[PDB]
């Protein structure tokens, strides 16, 4: 995130950081089991880090489950990025709290203008 | 672990859906019915590498997906994102039988 601020700890707690070694992309929790992120974030084996502020420090919220199912849409366009989705399942059920939660898909599309939250541990 | 160039504590940003005429405009030939833009045409503020597959929320509903740009915060080279209004069937009946 470029020209941001920092969240406020742990207040976005449907955020993941996806994590093979280090954090290389981000998700959303949409149920205990599935969280939602981008196709082209696909890798064989995905280590799902919740309800995370600092990514290099234990701070004692974290729950790290790795992925027993990783999906993409099977009509992923690699070259144009069309159809950027990936769906990962946990191996075990993460723990919902106050910390750790889920958010709403939409019931409808956003209309133009609509104010939107965006985060993520990507280059600032 | 953040590594070289990533932030440690995540990062947040207000900012709002763009029209589609305005996304096409920016990425001309590029933009398919599954992405939006969101963002600033000034530049300045924007998703970038290390984002992807993080959300964009707005009115508690999950409408985006953190997928490319040129580059980050150009102007005229807004964000762009998986249109996650597109794919609540597919979300919904690949959770249902997995
Ligand atoms: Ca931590």
């Amino acid at each position: 995130i470029v020209g941001g601020y920092t969240c406020a700890a742990n207040s976005i707690p449907y955020q993941v950081s996806l994590n093979s070694g280090s954090h290389f992309c981000g998700g959303s929790l949409i149920n205990s089991q599935w969280v939602v992120s981008a196709a082209h974030c696909y890798k064989s084996r995905i280590q799902v880090r919740l309800g995370e502020h600092n990514i290099d420090v234990l701070e004692g919220n974290e729950q790290f489950i790795n992925a027993a199912k990783i999906i993409t849409h099977p009509n992923f366009n690699g070259n144009t990025l069309d159809n950027d989705i990936m769906l990962i399942k946990l191996s075990s059920p993460a723990t919902l709290n106050s910390r750790v939660a889920t958010v709403s898909l939409p019931r409808s599309c956003a209309a133009a203008g609509t104010e939107c939250l965006i985060s993520g541990w990507g280059n600032t | 672990s953040s590594g070289s160039s990533y932030p440690s504590l995540l990062q947040c940003l207000k900012a709002p859906v763009l029209s589609d005429s305005s996304c096409k405009s920016s990425y001309p030939g590029q933009i398919t019915g599954n992405m939006i833009c969101v963002g600033f045409l000034e530049g300045g503020k924007d998703s970038c590498q290390g984002d992807s597959g993080g959300p964009v929320v707005c009115n508690g509903q999950l409408q985006g997906i953190v997928s490319w740009g040129y580059g980050c915060a150009q102007k005229n080279k807004p964000g762009v994102y998986t249109k996650v209004c597109n794919y609540v069937n597919w979300i919904q009946q690949t959770i249902a039988a997995n």
